[PDB]
């Protein structure tokens, strides 16, 4: 009985007054999970899938991990490895 | 879009909404800075 979530807002939402990086250590949570989902889509429906997702997004560099050309990509296929069985 | 029903075996729909849902994640952060210490 104890859930309850509190959803409010204020007027006062200023932008981040911190800094930036250039490309940081280690991935971010944001892209480790679209590899993962990734990953685990194309070992779900075979090479074929991650094959056409080359071609539609050839030119996004955020599905340019899925070309070998990118670091990312040993992460990625190592991954692909384990979600097929 | 929508829930309105489904049109046949299409694994981009499906791949696409699961991409809405980190999108939005990370887009609208939570009333409390909740992030992970190392």
């Amino acid at each position: 009985g104890a859930q309850v979530i509190q959803e409010t807002i204020v007027p006062k939402e200023p932008p981040p007054e911190f800094e930036f990086i250039a490309d940081p250590p280690s991935i971010s949570a944001f892209d480790l999970d679209v590899v993962k989902l990734t990953a685990q889509f194309v070992a779900r429906n075979g090479r074929q899938f991650l094959t056409q997702l080359m071609q539609k997004e050839q030119r996004n560099y955020q599905f340019d991990f899925l070309r070998p050309q990118h670091s990312l990509f040993n992460y990625f296929t190592k991954l692909v490895e384990q979600y097929t069985k | 879009g929508e829930l309105n029903a489904i049109s046949g075996p299409n694994e981009f729909a499906e791949f696409y909404n699961r991409l809405k849902q980190i999108k939005e994640f990370h887009r609208k952060h939570p009333n409390e800075i909740c992030v992970p210490m190392s």
